[PDB]
C-alpha cells in the first residue's frame, strides 16, 4: 500500500517540515499533489523513477527527492500560510495498467501564529423527555466547539465499546466565526438508542474527540495549557427518570 | 488537457439508478480512472478504463469510455446512502506525455433515505452538566426538508444526517441547532426554514 506521514500537522511560518510517502508495491512512477476547496487535484511534483525528478504544476515552494523506488519526500523548508492544504501521495508501475494508488492524506495547516490553535471543548445532551414520549426513542446530542484547525475525529463508545449503529456526525464542522479564514470550529453527532436502553442506569455513554494539535517541543507562551494533541470527552450515564 | 465533470453537486432520492459524467480536452489518453473520496479521508479507486477498454463494472457501478468523444459515464445502479461521496475522474496522458494525470474538480454526491413514516418534532436537550449551552434537536422529518441557517449571530445549525438504527431497520434525518444558555429557546431557531406546518414543538 502507500502510507504518508504525518496524517496531520500543524506548523508555524518558517518552520521546515518533510512529508513522507512509502508503498511497497514497487512502484516505479511516484506523485505528490495537494487538493484544495474548488481547486482540485494539483500535481506539485513526481518522480518516473529512482534518481529522477521533475517539477509539476504548482512545485514553487516544495523540494522533493527520489534517491530510493520505495521513498518519495516532499519537503518544505520554510512553511508558508499558503501551503495550507490536504497532501496525497500516490504512485503506479511506470507502465501496465496506470492505475494511481493513492495515500491516506497529509492535513497541513500553517500558521503565523500558534495562538490561534484551540483544543475542542466537549459536551453531551441528554436525551429530551418529550422525544422518548413521543417514538419510545431516545437520541443524544454530542457537540464539540471552539476548535482549530479542523483536525479531529469523533467518536462514541457505550460501555467502553465503540459504535456505529445509530449514530451520524456532521459531514463537515462548521465556521463559529464564517468570515474568518482562520474561525474556530464546531462539530456535532448524534448517537440514538432505544428508550429503554437509555433508560438503564448501567448504561454508559461516552463521546470522545480526538484533536490534532501542536508537538510536546513548540514554543507556547500563553496563559493557557499548550493544545497539543489530545482526546477530550464528555459522557453521560442513563437513567430511569 | 482539461477535466470536467457535471453536474459538480448531485442530490437524489435513495432508489434511483444515477448518471455522472467526466469529459477531457485531450483524447490522447493512456486510462480514466474513478475514485471516491469521503470528507476528510483518502481517494478509494472504484474502476479503471485502459484506452483500450470501453466498458468497466464493479457492483452496482459501472463505467463507459469514448476516447475519440472525450468522455466517460460512471452509472450507479440503484443509489443507496451510502453511496454520498465526492467522486473524482482523473486521465493519464499517452506516448510520453510526462505520465502527469489530470483530475477533475469531481461530482459531491447525496443520496438521500427514504423516510416511510415521517414525524418531524423539534426537541430541547437539557445539560452538558448544566451550565454550557441551550441544545435543540430537528428530527424525523422526510428527506425533502432542508434545513436553512438562523438569522441570529449567536445560533448555529448544522447540517442533516441520516443516522441508521439496524436492529430496527430504522432510519432517521436530523439537524442540531444551539445558542448560548441565555435569551434565546433554541426551537426558534428553525424558524428560517421551510417545514412541515404540523412539526411538533413540545415545551
Amino acid at each position: 500500500g502507500v502510507t504518508q506521514t504525518p496524517k496531520f500537522q500543524v506548523l508555524k511560518t518558517g518552520q521546515s517540515m518533510t512529508l513522507q510517502c512509502a508503498q511497497d508495491m514497487n512502484h516505479e512512477y511516484m506523485s505528490w499533489y495537494r487538493q484544495d476547496p474548488g481547486m482540485g487535484l494539483r500535481l506539485i511534483h513526481y518522480s518516473v523513477g529512482a534518481g529522477i525528478t521533475d517539477q509539476g504544476e504548482v512545485p514553487n515552494g516544495y523540494n522533493v527527492s527520489r534517491s530510493t523506488t520505495e521513498d518519495f519526500p516532499l519537503r518544505l523548508l520554510s512553511a508558508a500560510p499558503s501551503q495550507t492544504s490536504v497532501y496525497f501521495c500516490a504512485s503506479s508501475y511506470v507502465g501496465n495498467t496506470g492505475e494511481l494508488f493513492f495515500g491516506e492524506g497529509s492535513r497541513l495547516t500553517v500558521l503565523e501564529d500558534l495562538k490561534n490553535v484551540f483544543p475542542p471543548e466537549v459536551a453531551v445532551f441528554e436525551p429530551s423527555e418529550a422525544e422518548i414520549s413521543h417514538t419510545q426513542k431516545a437520541t443524544l446530542v454530542c457537540l464539540a466547539t471552539g476548535f482549530y484547525p479542523d483536525h479531529v475525529e469523533l467518536s462514541w463508545w457505550v460501555n467502553g465499546k465503540e459504535v456505529h449503529s445509530g449514530v451520524c456526525t456532521d459531514p463537515q464542522p462548521l465556521k463559529e466565526q464564517p468570515a474568518l479564514n482562520d474561525s474556530r470550529y464546531a462539530l456535532s453527532s448524534r448517537l440514538r438508542v432505544s428508550a429503554t436502553f437509555w433508560q438503564d442506569p448501567r448504561n454508559h455513554f461516552r463521546c470522545q474527540v480526538q484533536f490534532y494539535g501542536l508537538s510536546e517541543n513548540d514554543e507556547w507562551t500563553q496563559d493557557r495549557a499548550k493544545p497539543v494533541t489530545q482526546i477530550v470527552s464528555a459522557e453521560a450515564w442513563g437513567r430511569a427518570d | 488537457q482539461e477535466v470536467t465533470q457535471i453536474p459538480a453537486a448531485l442530490s437524489v432520492p435513495e432508489g434511483e439508478n444515477l448518471v455522472l459524467n467526466c469529459s477531457f480536452t485531450d483524447s490522447a489518453i493512456y486510462n480514466l480512472q474513478w475514485f471516491r473520496q469521503d470528507p476528510g479521508k483518502g481517494l478509494t479507486s472504484l474502476l479503471l478504463i485502459q484506452s483500450s477498454q470501453r466498458e468497466q463494472t464493479s457492483g452496482r457501478l459501472n463505467a463507459s469510455l469514448d476516447k475519440s468523444s472525450g468522455r466517460s459515464t460512471l452509472y450507479i445502479a440503484a443509489s443507496q446512502p451510502g453511496d454520498s461521496a465526492t467522486y473524482l475522474c482523473a486521465v493519464r496522458p499517452t506516448s510520453g506525455g510526462s505520465y502527469i494525470p489530470t483530475f477533475g474538480r469531481g461530482t459531491s454526491l447525496i443520496v438521500h433515505p427514504y423516510i416511510q413514516n415521517p414525524d418531524p418534532a423539534v426537541y430541547q436537550l437539557r445539560r452538558s452538566k448544566s451550565s454550557d449551552k441551550s441544545v435543540c434537536l430537528f428530527t424525523d422529518f422526510d428527506s425533502q426538508t432542508n434545513v436553512s441557517q438562523s438569522k441570529d449571530s449567536d445560533v448555529y445549525i448544522t447540517d442533516k444526517c441520516v443516522l441508521d438504527m439496524r436492529s430496527m431497520d430504522f432510519k432517521s434525518n436530523s439537524a442540531v441547532a444551539w445558542s448560548n444558555k441565555s435569551d434565546f429557546a433554541c426551537a426558534n431557531a428553525f424558524n428560517n426554514s421551510i417545514i412541515p406546518e404540523d412539526t411538533f414543538f413540545p415545551s
